[PDB]
């Protein structure tokens, strides 16, 4: 190979330059996605390939001198095309703007513009413009060609509407998106569904974007674009959640190489990496390409062109005929050339050989798709991957895959080495094992695996009242005046600060969304106006809600949030955690909790999060300081300064709800005057605002603010009766419960807003606070306002345990709250013994925590069995893989399970959904959703076990008619009482008392009489003689 | 976009320390004589002249959100360290 470098770029020049630039927009820069035919569509994300592949050239062009201008014509037509994107994003600012404030599918970016004006060419209705990917990428992609030295951005206009573009992907952790593949799910019901492809580029975009100056070199501060940690933090907790599963209908997908490989290398833990890469290539690689998902009906034969949606049942007839890639042989053989295997490039070239097509010319022609003919459909079902398929764009008929084609120019040159993979990533998306000091990309000093983070904790009490007589118990604090030039701020007060960050008043842009500042952006330090400000944590604020009031919650809030930022801080700096201490958590019995906490602090260690308590002088002497700039580039020197922390210088209710509310006169005002309790003022002015307008005036004042006062000073006694209706009957509503539900289901859980027996709404999807507030009030509880407030309680408690101690809850599918409360209710009546027991709003928040962990324990100790199939039934806990066993069950009964009138088929359910898939787990409880007693569950469950137990150890056996397992659960029933009744002679009839209470196992336990059940059933079948272990006999 | 007033009128303190002060700085040993006529090194007023040096470099730094304020603010507080570095 005697070929000059020349000769051999000049052989990719002349494929870009007839099979992707030639069809690049004169007017718009943009690539259209059909180069015959002349659809003016032009995809994001197709024109962000097509750019990187001329940029490519462009690098590799780099490497000659002597390019005849072909360098400048390769960089400034990737230029030319990220600039188009710009022009279509920036006329559509109305929309970012919108998008900012409430993302949802009707007011996001387009994805699809016109190739030859940027104008918008198809409406929400008629596509899914809702593609997070397209905005993450051209965020990516934006850094690396500026990075590469490529001038895309030309002033600070833009870059105002650049971070505008950063504030959109910011939330989208909880904005359901149609994804990549413009479809949303394999179902095709156009319903929006987060996608580990949409959520991990926006973390690749924020990490490369966070702190990079839109200029290049030629750029200063004032075209920098922030990024929120805490937003891309919450972007990342969703992927690492979601993987390594696209999405909630996908266990898989082709979108993940683009996502955990070139061009994001969105994952940083090589345990997931390694988990995910095989997925994708055990499950979706093909001869002739990859598969986009399993079941995916894309331009496949047995699809209805005409039709926009797919049936529920016509993902069925999709399996083993879905389209094949072939792009993603291109996609591993980047991924094989940046992770330096070389045997996977070598082995993707070889499959990409046969696949490739080529024009008259000879140049090489990357097809879209490889689909199974109208005529080997069904042959190709029964042997997959066994029969010829045909290419969808062959070359030569005008029909070129632009994003494929561009695509094989950057793997071809990274493969014959002629540009590296650092020259395609100039900022370090891809980066070996020496994974140590990248912000933001989970590489801190320590590294991939060690994580000993320290925190700077500053001791910061309100008072020197406080301060001095804190000092008298060994605990070393300063006030804000002594720690004074430094300003200790709210989080709201940095938010005020960051609404003028992206503000375009010529593009009507209105800068960072009033949204909370969480634990990971207060840990930074910031210097506005010349004045250096640290915000102590949201957990501190006596505004959002009440258990910030509970001493014992603040102390594990404290807890948690340091082993949130041990775990979730990434940057070059120490974190920096001010501990705010109120008079409220001194005085009274809450001075023995705090100060064992503040003397862990002193200590060095507590909850096992190594911290550093020093002054806030010497915390903030050498850290790296976020210049808010935004602020006085708009010369808002003389903007208000922004409100500092200012150092400051009993009997069970004789008034029970039905006595007085039955009550039909009005002299219940005399009434409030003549109790003196604080719940009876509670409810009392409660109905005033009701009874009497929102606004009536009182004694002390207006209603509105009277009832303000009382819960204000009702947290302040800790009469924890008055502080639940203060806060259920003025609609409060912390900022903290929406992200916690989004937390939720991420994980697979299902959440239900609603007191027992009454009107439950299931969270299937992430919800904005707005309609949540919505749900948790007004349609959900009526029958008490204090529903919502214990509803929101346990929300923020989950919230607390489903990070701390996620197993707690394995099995527990449906986290349903009144379910929940009824859990812990129902054991304060269990633990109340023959006594008036305790009311679930008569306990401490933390009590509530505790009793709720109490409740929830992998196996309460020692409890009666009837009891704990309660505790576990109540929740609807199912042991682990449970739902997996019941796809064995159901595999086995050919006329399926029937219980309670609910009644689960062989069909459609076996061949609609995966056994691994999450549907099948919520068709299983909706068919166990009529069981009342928890108790009852239980013992269904435990013998939706044990029938599990019998057909997986014994294949023989099968069943012959419909499973009605309550007969079972009657049959094993009847045999306990004759066992019984032949010791005892129990005489209660039709009392699950005596069957509830003994063990599963033991002498004679449930299980057993449960396991004689299904067999005396199971044995009235015919055997089929299995070949696994042919019969000796 | 372009630099505060304050530090404009710190150009005006900088030149006021530079041509008073931090112009009469040994280059070796960081330290600073009386006068022309005492060429020797003083503790105390060492210490105390370089408190100008020391708060200037102080607000520059309070402000140093460009290379050259993040320089002469680097300038001035090391300049403060050579000081009593060689003290």
């Amino acid at each position: 190979d005697n070929e000059t470098l020349w000769d051999k770029l000049d052989h990719y020049y002349r494929i870009v330059k007839s099979t992707l630039l030639l069809y690049q927009s004169p007017t718009t820069g943009l690539f259209p996605t059909k180069t015959c035919g002349g659809d003016q569509k032009a995809k994001i994300q197709d024109s962000l390939y097509c750019a990187a592949g001329a940029w490519a050239l462009a690098l590799a062009y780099r490497r000659i001198d002597d390019d005849k201008g072909r360098t400048h014509e390769l960089e400034h037509s990737a230029i030319k095309c990220m600039r188009g994107i710009l022009y279509c994003y920036m006329r559509q600012a109305d929309k970012v703007q919108q998008f900012k404030q409430d993302p949802r599918p009707t007011t996001c970016l387009h994805s699809v513009f016109n190739v030859h004006t940027g104008d918008e060419l198809l409406s929400y209705e008629e596509y899914g413009h809702l593609q997070i990917n397209a905005v993450s990428l051209y965020l990516l992609y934006l850094v690396e060609m500026i990075s590469s030295g490529l001038q895309i951005i030309y002033n600070t206009d833009e870059v105002s509407f650049i971070q505008n573009l950063v504030f959109c992907v910011e939330r989208v952790y909880r904005v359901p998106d149609f994804g990549v593949w413009e479809r949303g799910s394999k179902y095709n019901n156009g319903s929006t569904e987060l996608h580990s492809s949409s959520v991990g580029l926006a973390k690749a975009a924020l990490e490369a974007i966070n702190g990079f100056n839109l200029f290049g070199n030629q750029g200063c501060s004032w075209s920098v674009i922030f990024v929120d940690l805490d937003a891309h933090n919450r972007n990342r907790q969703t992927l690492c959640s979601l993987l390594p599963r696209e999405s909630r209908s996908h266990n898989t997908d082709a979108a993940l190489l683009p996502c955990i490989s070139y061009p994001a290398f969105a994952l940083d833990d090589e345990v997931l990496f390694s988990q995910t890469l095989d997925k994708v290539v055990r499950k979706l690689k093909g001869k002739y390409g990859f598969k986009r998902f399993l079941r995916d009906g894309y331009r496949t034969s047995l699809e209805d062109p005409n039709r926009c949606y797919y049936k529920p049942a016509e993902i069925k007839l999709f399996d083993g005929i879905e389209c094949e890639f072939p792009i993603f042989f291109l996609y591993m053989m980047i991924d094989g050339v940046f992770r330096g295997n070389p045997k996977q490039v070598q082995e993707y070239q070889d499959l990409l050989t046969p696949v490739l097509h080529h024009t008259t010319e000879g140049y090489p022609v990357v097809p879209k798709y490889y689909y199974v003919p109208a005529d080997f459909v069904e042959y190709e079902k029964n042997n997959p991957g066994s029969q010829k398929r045909f290419p969808s764009n062959c070359g030569r008929d005008g029909k070129l895959f632009l994003w494929g084609q561009a695509l094989y120019i950057i793997a071809k040159l990274l493969a014959d080495e002629l540009i590296s993979p650092k020259d395609i990533d100039p900022v370090q998306r891809y980066v070996p094992l020496k994974d140590q000091r990248n912000v933001s990309m989970r590489f801190s000093n320590q590294g991939p695996l060690e994580n000993d983070l320290v925190v700077h904790v500053a001791l910061i009490a309100e008072s020197q009242r406080l301060q001095v007589f804190l000092n008298t118990y060994g605990i070393q604090t300063q006030t804000p005046q002594q720690v004074e030039p430094i300003q200790i701020w709210p989080q709201q007060e940095l938010v005020k600060a960051y609404l003028q960050l992206g503000i375009n008043e010529k593009l009507g842009l209105s800068g960072r969304p009033d949204r909370p500042i969480g634990c990971l952006g207060t840990s930074k330090i910031y210097r506005i106006l010349g004045k250096t400000v640290v915000c102590y944590p949201i957990i501190f604020d006596l505004s959002d809600f009440y258990m910030s009031q509970d001493v014992f919650l603040l102390i594990d809030d404290i807890k948690n949030a340091l082993q949130f930022i041990k775990q979730y801080w990434k940057m070059h700096g120490r974190p920096l955690f001010l501990v705010l201490i109120r008079e409220d958590n001194i005085r009274g019995s809450r001075f023995n909790p705090i100060l064992d906490m503040l003397a862990a602090l002193k200590k060095g260690i507590i909850g096992g999060v190594k911290v550093h308590v020093d002054r806030l002088q010497t915390l903030i002497s050498g850290a790296v300081v976020e210049q808010l700039d935004f602020l006085r580039i708009s010369d808002t020197e003389e903007l208000p300064e922004f409100k500092s922390f200012e150092e400051l210088e009993g009997q069970q209710p004789d008034v029970n709800i039905s006595e007085w509310k039955d009550k039909p006169t009005h002299e219940i005002l005399q009434k409030l005057n003549d109790c003196s309790c604080l719940a009876s003022q509670a409810i009392l002015l409660g109905i005033l605002l009701k009874r009497e307008g929102p606004n009536f005036i009182t004694k002390e004042g207006t209603v509105s603010d009277h009832i303000e006062r009382v819960y204000r000073r009702a947290g302040s006694q800790k009469l924890w009766l008055a502080v639940r209706y203060g806060a259920a009957f003025t609609q409060k509503f912390s900022s903290s419960i929406a992200p916690h539900i989004t937390t939720f289901l991420v994980h697979g859980k299902q959440v239900t807003l609603g007191a027992f027996g009454h009107e439950e709404e299931v969270i299937s999807n992430p919800l904005s606070p707005r309609v949540i507030q919505n749900i948790i009030y007004y349609k959900c509880n009526t029958h008490d306002e204090r529903e919502a407030v214990i509803q929101q309680e346990l929300v923020i408690h989950i919230g607390w345990i489903i990070s701390n101690n996620p197993e707690l809850f394995s099995g527990m599918l449906k986290i349903r709250i009144g379910w929940i409360i009824h859990a812990m209710e129902y054991e304060l009546q269990i633990r109340g013994g023959d006594k008036p027991a305790l009311d679930l709003y008569q306990l401490s928040p933390s009590e509530v925590k505790q009793l709720l962990l109490d409740i929830l324990q992998p196996q309460q100790n020692g409890r009666c069995w009837l009891n704990r199939r309660q505790i576990d039934g109540s929740l609807n806990r199912t042991p682990t893989g449970f739902y997996d066993r019941v796809w064995q069950i159901l595999e086995r009964t050919p006329n399926g399970i029937i219980v309670a009138g609910k009644h689960l088929p062989q069909q459609p359910t076996l061949s609609d959904m995966t056994m691994y898939e999450m549907n099948f787990s919520l068709l299983v409880e909706d068919t166990l959703g009529n069981i009342d007693q928890p108790q009852y569950r239980q013992i269904v469950v435990e013998l939706l076990m044990v029938v599990s137990i019998v057909l997986e150890r014994n294949p023989e056996l099968e069943f012959q008619d419909k499973v009605d397992l309550d007969r079972l659960v009657k049959e094993a029933f009847n045999e306990f009482q004759k066992d019984q009744s032949r010791l005892k002679e129990i005489e209660k009839q039709d009392d699950m008392t005596s069957f509830y209470n003994t063990p599963p196992l033991g002498k004679r336990g449930t299980c057993s009489y449960l396991t004689k059940a299904v067999m005396n059933l199971l044995l009235e079948g015919e055997v089929k003689p299995n070949n696994d272990d042919p019969c000796l006999i | 976009r372009s630099r505060s007033n304050s530090g404009v009128r710190l150009d005006g303190y900088a030149r006021l320390v530079q041509q008073t002060i931090l112009c009469h700085q040994n280059p070796v040993t960081g330290l600073l004589p009386a006068s022309y006529d005492q060429k020797d090194a003083w503790v105390r007023d060492n210490v105390y002249s370089i408190l100008a040096v020391w708060g200037l470099g102080l607000a520059y730094r309070k402000n140093a959100d460009r290379d050259e304020d993040k320089a002469k603010a680097y300038e001035l507080e090391q300049s403060v360290v050579k000081l009593m570095r060689g003290l």
